[PDB]
């Protein structure tokens, strides 16, 4: 309810995660083995990590925050050791799920170079993909990813079995754009009578964050003049400061 | 094969779906299934249909958009 | 040179230097720029402060109409030499 | 799940022979609406379905006349149907001037298998991202067809185009014994198409505005039925 | 603590202010950010053409902060070994957290965070992992705390893809080569100590744009200081100035090498 | 990016770019200005004289005249300036031939524009890095008129305009000093409004100015450098302050 | 390494130089030796015939060729770009000059009518 | 496959594997810029209405003509790329006049709308086998408000893609999405002329940045009896204060 | 003059630290007695920054 009104994409998300852990009596009896892996991709400022810190709140089971910095140690065949132990403890536990982030570091593509200085990190990820799909050490553990470069990463990590589902957090639309303001605006002192259907119309294709900065900086320009309550213009005077005339369109 | 452990209407032409896919991997062809067996449930029904398989396929390649502009 | 001084008196022969030595009007490239970083150190070692018993450079080639005259600054090289062809 | 070249012009082949921009054209139909056709020994017909933008907005033409023994029903990219109609409106008029004859429908599709192939060879141009049907009653009996951008045409007893269709063709794969004997009784043939198309919907309920019909026959010209003159069949 | 401060510079009014209210009030006057009741900004950037006083404006605010401070370059935090940076960047965003409040200052960050490509190589990627672990620290799963970054750069559009957005840096400052009226206040403080009492009439010394920053000022006050001295005269006249100004401006590339656009 | 090369193709926003990139080339060129009252229209242009060998009797004068009752200025680059005029005045002169009534000015500017909106249609042709200002009355009418063209192929009517370098200073200077509902009403006043519109950006030179005015009865005139120094210097008295 | 101002002709590089001409002048320097020097009462024009195989009659094709009775030639470099040239050079005596002056031309006005037959093919890709 | 829009974007004649070609869909995005427009139809009178985007206080704003005459019984608007308009309408009128020769009658309104839409289609083959005249499909999205005897008062939406619609109450341009829902719920089939001019001078208020006056707007209204006329300033200011005298009570 | 591509950066990162040392916080605060001389054969190629 704090997310910025990307109302559909969550529904593809949670349907992976929690319903096969709360209401398996639907998926199983009808005859479907649910998926066990998602991927998230969208441009930045869009709330890929937001919806993922959320679901930990509504987990009803554990969660993991894998720090990608600990998988690239400077001793060979070590980081991979950390991968497999990451799962030996998981399936020990019941119904674990996992949140990677910025796997473009680790799940990069492959190549052959007699310098190949990324040689080692390739040997780590193979501790992963062999572990996700082969001879079923897996029970009920799910996976979660995140990116801003979904083209470069190797096909093997975006094959079904591994990733039975993926989601495009595209940009918002005007209607959904508004419900972002209604979240970030509640804590504020503002007059009753502004009309958001300008502010949305007047903020073209843009992201969750670049709105949150706008709701803010309408407030800051008050403080630059030592008023005590905002207006309708100061929002507009923020937009021209954030986004930042033309005659050949009028 | 993968549909054996499911319900399914007798309506469908499995060969047409083969014709509606080009350069797929068998793993995807499985995930085409569950995304149909799943989307049936989102629509709020129990058995499986033909078109429910279809919008699984468009759910794979991330078409993910009606894109209803100015055609027809 | 760190050793050609050490085992001095010493000299050098280079059976080909026209490869890495040829005039160029500019570099629109990253690789070929390092070829200048090669040369400019070679040209630097002789001319900068050093010993005197080395007579190191004996540049071999197949032609001489290609080198940089900044390599031919007197002090660097001053004895052109020619051999028969046929 | 990676880039491919060879998929940038109709000039070039795959490394196997699949021309691509034709394989991408005739996917376009799958995000245009539905329309179906039927044959008998004495009558042809076709049913359509409309789509709009907002409830204020008017609906979109889906059948267009070409000559009083022919017609067509498009499903796809309309600007590349406005053309082809205005290509065979000419040919069907050419003949009547020079030969005073009725045109053979099966030498109209043959004139559309050509024009959709010229664009397909050479640089410039597109494959006409459309798919359209044909109808009529010339001397050789009733007829129907089913055009594709590739060039390939076929004649047959009644088919469907567009998204959410195969629920229909499974119907028309059943009753082929029936709706061809139906002769001298239009008003029940037409009640098959309207029945067929309802198999292939997603909670639309088939309003009067949404629908449009064409028909021909023994002596009946190409006449279409849209609006308040259509509620008979609901 | 570096001795420079506000009033060591006076060339400008706004660029000083537009970040000061991010960084110097909340340590003093935060009621104005809770009454209006918002979530303040934490992190900016300050770019522009050189010679204009970017690195300066850090050593001023770091004089009058009352909180700690960190002085860095982006090149410092890449090391040869595979996986020594990405944990290093996790250190300083730890030590600052526990030692709150706090301020960070990266300079010439286009060192490491400029742009990404696929990079079929093995060194370019360890530059990326740092770029990717940094942008995890600044905003990710877990929150950072009260850590106010200040980044600097000379060329944005040739760099900086996603490190420059809100969530991480909530504004973007523009420095440019001055106008007329700023310069009236620049040299006046550089020259509040020299005698120069005779005949100068500064007010038409620097007339047009002239394509000179505040840092071409410091040189001219210098060379024209000793150019007097070599004549064994201390207090100064205009000849000593223009004899300098002609020297500096001489070096300028022919910006109007075109002259094609009459 | 990729969308910022040609003319045929659009952004995923709607912007067409190259046209926007020409107007950046305007601003690498000397100023210009145009003012109108009621009995007069004027024009100004800051030139240069930065070279001594160059003979000065044929000084580079932005101004050009299309007919008796019309003048012109420009900006941008001058290799193209000679073209538009050489097609413009042709067209005015192939009008009275064909019609024996000279140009309604709105007919002219729709042909200087028209030659720009054909050179932004097809690849294989370049736009004009140029932006004009028209000034002239119709035959048998008093209403003073002024437009500007622009390589996008558009044009609008303007009571006062300034284009070329540092125009973003001169406009707001003219937003105060003017008032649409009480124009200057004398041929001196538009000039004084016009000269001190140049003095913000012109290093208080006076050899670096050209003014050329226009009136009815097919009237035009260029002014004298010594007729400016007294229109210049008398202002300086008025900022003795 | 390449130069990206050499695969085409109408492109200038920052040294104000064009691409393919510089390499054509190398296509000849790789070719056989030919010459001609001068005297007080005549001019000489020479070259050789590096006959490829022994079985090729080296007489059915002439490096040297007549343009007018008073004018002759020889190349050095590529061949087919010679006999395609002269066949449209000697004509131009018989087309541009002769028929409107009666007589065969001088030696330099012939050259001007060769060198633009040479320059028509270096102005368009 | 993710590189479906990244590469198949720029050439007009490239089908993307989703069936669609993009460089037309971007043309649609152009007219989302520019200044808004509205058209409302009635049994009694058609009406339009626009803002103007006051850019500077010294321009003479009778010049930028977002609304035009095109014939005595037709009138247009446009919320798009400007220069590509005057190549449109100097064709669109030319048919109506030409039609008055070959057939001696006030042309219908839709046929005009079909002649336009058979012009923007010249990045390709037109109807009658024509070949090409451009490569830049242009954003001038029109509203053709007209009258003809067969069917009365009409309007249309003519788009570059060719396909058009007989909307009854439309609003295009930047302030569309906030409006075209607002006009969705306040269009009877039994309105008046002046029960619409006030309406279109209420939506236009709330949707536009500045406040509303006479200067930053105008409008028009054809009629089978009088014709296309663009109303006057003091006439419009009559309606603006009339509105306020209705709001407070 | 700060070209923008792949492996000509590895020296740029060796260039940019030095600009700090000459006018860093500390450098401007410390580089008081330390001093510098540099040479060349050209200055049409360098940055405008040094
Ligand atoms: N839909 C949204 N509603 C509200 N806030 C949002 C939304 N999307 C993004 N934000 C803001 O952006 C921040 C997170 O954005 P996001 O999750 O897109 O980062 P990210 O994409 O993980 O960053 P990176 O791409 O560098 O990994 C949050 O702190 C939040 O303030
Ligand atoms: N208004 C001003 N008052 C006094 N000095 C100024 C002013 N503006 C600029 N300067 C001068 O500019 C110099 C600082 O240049 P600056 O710090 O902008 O370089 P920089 O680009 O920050 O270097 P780096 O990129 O390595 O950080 C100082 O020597 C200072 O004297």
């Amino acid at each position: 309810s704090d997310v910025g009104g990307c109302k559909d994409q969550i529904e593809k998300l949670r349907e992976v995660v929690e319903l096969p852990l709360l209401s398996p009596e639907r998926f199983a009896t009808l005859g479907i083995d649910p998926p066990k892996g998602i991927l998230l991709y969208g441009p930045p400022g869009t709330g890929k990590t937001l919806c993922a810190r959320a679901v930990a709140n509504r987990t009803d089971a554990t969660f993991i925050r894998v720090i990608g910095s600990e998988l690239v140690q400077k001793y060979v065949g070590e980081g991979a050791r950390m991968v497999r132990e990451l799962f030996e403890m998981a399936r020990t536990k019941k119904a674990c799920i996992i949140f990677f982030d910025e796997i473009d570091a680790v799940g990069g593509a492959r190549f052959d170079d007699g310098a190949g200085g990324d040689n080692e990190v390739q040997r780590t990820m193979l501790e992963l993909i062999t572990q996700l799909d082969g001879f079923d050490p897996r029970g009920n553990i799910k996976v979660m990813f995140a990116t801003n470069r979904p083209n470069t990463l190797d096909p093997a990590l975006l094959r079904p079995g591994r990733i039975d589902r993926k989601v495009e957090f595209s940009l918002p639309d005007l209607e959904g754009r508004a419900n972002i303001f209604r979240i970030h605006s509640k804590s504020m002192s503002v007059e009753r009578g502004i009309r958001w259907e300008l502010i949305s119309r007047l903020c073209p294709n843009s992201t969750g964050a670049e709105l949150r900065s706008v709701c803010t900086e309408a407030g800051m320009f008050a403080i630059r003049a030592r008023r005590k309550v905002a207006t309708e213009k100061d929002f507009l005077k923020a937009v021209d400061k954030v986004i930042s005339r033309y005659m050949q369109y009028n | 094969i993968h549909s054996r452990k499911m319900t399914t209407d007798d309506d469908i032409n499995w060969q047409e779906l083969a014709r509606s896919t080009d350069e797929f991997n068998g793993a995807q062809l499985k995930a085409v299934t569950v995304e149909a067996g799943m989307i049936a449930l989102r629509n709020g029904q129990s058995s499986v249909k033909h078109e429910d398989f279809v919008e699984g396929i468009s759910e794979v390649q991330a078409r993910k958009s009606k894109s209803v502009s100015f055609y027809a | 040179f760190r050793l050609a001084r050490e085992n001095a008196p010493s000299i050098i022969f280079i059976d080909e230097v026209d490869s890495i030595a040829t005039k160029r009007f500019d570099a629109q490239t990253g690789s070929d720029r390092e070829v200048q970083r090669i040369l400019i150190e070679l040209l630097t070692q002789m001319d900068g402060f050093d010993q005197s018993t080395n007579v190191k450079v004996i540049m071999a080639t197949n032609r001489a109409d290609t080198l940089d005259p900044a390599l031919l600054r007197p002090g660097r090289l001053d004895r052109k030499i020619e051999f028969p062809s046929l | 799940m990676f880039r491919n070249n060879y998929d940038g012009d109709t000039v070039t082949f795959s490394p196997t022979g699949r021309l691509f921009q034709v394989e991408y054209a005739l996917e376009a139909i799958k995000q245009g609406s539905v329309t179906v056709g039927l044959r008998s020994n004495t009558h042809a017909v076709l049913v359509a379905l409309k789509r709009n933008a907002d409830e204020l907005s008017s609906y979109q033409k889906k059948i267009i006349k070409c000559d009083e023994h022919m017609g067509l029903s498009l499903a796809g990219l309309a600007p590349d149907a406005r053309v082809l109609s205005n290509y065979l409106r000419q040919q069907c008029n050419y003949s009547s001037l020079v030969f005073n004859r009725k045109l053979a429908v099966e030498r109209a599709g043959h004139l559309l298998c050509d024009k959709a192939q010229k664009n397909t060879q050479s640089y410039g141009g597109r494959p006409y991202g459309v798919g359209l049907l044909i109808i009529g009653y010339d001397k050789s009996g009733a007829h129907l067809l089913e055009f594709q951008p590739s060039g390939n045409v076929t004649e047959l007893y009644g088919t469907a185009i567009g998204a959410r269709s195969q629920g229909a063709k499974t119907y028309l794969e059943r009753t082929l014994d029936t709706f061809i004997k139906i002769d001298g009784n239009p008003d029940e043939l037409i009640k098959a198409g309207v029945e067929a198309i309802s198999q292939s919907l997603r909670d639309e309920s088939l309003t009067v505005d949404n629908l449009s019909i064409a028909i021909v026959g023994k002596d009946t010209p190409f006449t279409i039925y849209d609006g308040e003159a259509v509620a008979k069949y609901i | 603590s570096p001795t420079e401060s506000y009033s060591d510079i006076g060339g400008l009014e706004s660029q000083i202010q537009e970040i000061k209210e991010s960084v110097e009030l909340p340590l003093t006057h935060p009621e104005l950010y809770e009454e209006m009741g918002i979530k303040p900004p934490k992190g900016v950037i300050l770019y522009g053409a050189p010679g204009t006083g970017k690195t300066l404006l850090a050593k001023a605010v770091a004089n009058q902060t009352s909180a700690t401070f960190l002085r860095i370059v982006g090149s410092e935090l890449i090391q040869k070994y595979l996986g020594d940076g990405p944990r290093l960047c996790r250190q300083i965003f730890k030590v600052a957290g526990e030692n709150a409040p706090s301020i960070v200052f990266i300079d010439e960050i286009d060192a490491i965070g400029t742009k990404r490509y696929d990079s079929n190589s093995g060194g370019e990627r360890e530059i990326q992992r740092t770029m990717l672990e940094l942008l995890n620290q600044l905003d990710g799963f877990d929150d950072r705390g009260d850590v106010k970054v200040i980044m600097a750069t000379n060329k944005i559009e040739t760099l900086d893809p996603a490190l420059i957005r809100p969530g991480r840096i909530d504004r973007k400052i523009l420095f440019e080569n001055p106008d007329l009226s700023t310069k009236k206040k620049i040299l006046g403080i550089h020259t509040s100590k020299m005698n120069l009492s005779e005949d100068v009439n500064l007010e038409t010394l620097v007339t047009t744009k002239d394509d000179l920053s505040g840092a071409d000022i410091q040189a001219m006050c210098t060379e024209a200081g000793l150019l007097a001295l070599r004549e064994r005269r201390m207090q100064v006249t205009a000849e000593d100035f223009k004899q300098a100004k002609e020297r500096v401006m001489k070096n300028k590339v022919e910006e109007n090498l075109e002259g094609l656009y009459l | 990016s990729g969308y910022d090369r040609a003319l045929s193709i659009f952004s995923p926003d709607g912007h067409i770019f190259q046209v926007e990139y020409a107007l950046e080339a305007v601003k690498r060129g000397t100023c210009a200005v145009g003012v109108k009252g009621k009995n007069c229209v004027v024009l100004g242009c800051e030139r240069r004289s930065t070279l001594k060998l160059q003979d000065t009797r044929i000084t580079p004068s932005k101004v050009s005249k299309i007919d008796s009752h019309v003048v012109l200025s420009f900006s941008g680059l001058n290799a193209d300036s000679r073209i538009l005029i050489e097609k413009a005045r042709v067209e005015a002169q192939s009008h009275r031939l064909t019609l024996e009534d000279p140009v309604t000015v709105e007919y002219l500017t729709r042909y200087v524009a028209g030659v720009q909106q054909r050179y932004t249609q097809s690849g294989g042709v370049r736009p004009f890095g140029v932006s004009t200002l028209i000034a002239g009355f119709d035959p048998r009418d008093d209403e003073p008129k002024l437009y500007q063209t622009e390589p996008s192929g558009i044009y609008s009517s303007w009571s006062a305009q300034t284009i070329g370098r540092n125009s973003k200073t001169v406009r707001e200077f003219l937003e105060k000093n003017y008032d649409r509902k009480e124009p200057p009403a004398t041929v001196e006043e538009c000039v004084k409004l016009t000269v001190r519109s140049l003095l913000e950006v012109v290093q208080t030179g006076a050899k670096n100015i050209e003014i050329t005015v226009v009136k009815p009865d097919s009237d035009i005139v260029a002014l004298s450098s010594e007729e400016i120094n007294q229109y210049v210097t008398q202002i300086e008295q008025e900022k003795q302050e | 390494m390449t130069d990206r101002y050499s695969f085409s002709l109408t492109t200038f590089s920052p040294s104000g130089k064009l691409g393919q001409i510089d390499y054509a002048l190398t296509a000849v320097k790789q070719g056989v030796t030919s010459l001609g020097i001068k005297a007080t009462n005549g001019v000489v024009i020479a070259t050789e015939k590096k006959s490829s195989s022994p079985l090729a009659m080296s007489e059915t094709l002439s490096k040297v060729s007549l343009l007018t009775p008073d004018i002759g030639a020889v190349y050095s470099g590529m061949g087919p770009d010679y006999r395609v040239l002269v066949d449209k050079s000697r004509k131009v005596a018989h087309t541009s000059y002769k028929r409107i002056y009666g007589e065969y031309p001088p030696t330099k006005l012939l050259v001007s009518e060769v060198a633009k037959i040479m320059q028509e093919a270096t102005q368009s890709g | 496959m993710f590189l479906t829009r990244s590469e198949y974007d720029r050439g007009v004649s490239t089908f993307s594997p989703e069936g669609r070609l993009f460089q037309v869909e971007y043309s649609l995005e152009a007219i989302k810029l520019g200044s808004t427009a509205i058209g409302i139809a009635t049994k009694e009178g058609v009406v339009l209405g626009v803002e103007k985007r006051a850019t500077s206080p010294l321009l003479e704003s009778d010049s930028i003509e977002k609304i035009v005459e095109i014939d005595r019984h037709i009138g247009c608007a446009m919320s798009g790329l400007t220069a590509d308009a005057r190549s449109m309408i100097e064709h669109a009128r030319t048919a109506a006049v030409t039609h008055n020769l070959y057939y001696d009658e006030d042309i219908n309104v839709e046929s005009l709308t079909q002649s336009v839409c058979d012009l923007a289609l010249r990045f390709g083959e037109g109807a009658s086998g024509e070949e090409r005249l451009m490569s830049r499909p242009f954003g001038v999205a029109l509203l053709i408000a007209g009258h003809d005897a067969d069917d009365g008062y009409q309007l249309f939406h003519a788009e570059p893609s060719g396909t058009f619609y007989r909307y009854n109450a439309k609003a295009i341009g930047s302030g569309s999405e906030g409006a075209q829902a607002e006009l969705l719920n306040e269009w009877h089939s039994s309105l008046t002329l002046k029960e619409a001019e006030l309406l279109v001078l209420k939506i236009l208020k709330q949707v536009m940045e500045e406040k509303l006056d006479e200067n930053n707007a105008q409008l028009s209204c054809i009629t089978k009896q009088d014709g296309f006329k663009i109303y006057d300033n003091e006439k419009t200011a009559e309606l603006i204060k009339e509105l306020k005298e209705k709001e407070a009570a | 003059s700060t070209r923008v591509e792949g492996s000509g950066g590895g020296d740029s990162e060796v260039q940019r630290t030095m600009l700090e040392l000459l006018n860093q916080l500390d450098g401007f605060e410390t580089s008081k007695n330390i001093k510098i001389i540099m040479a060349t054969n050209r200055l049409d190629i360098l940055d405008p920054a040094l």
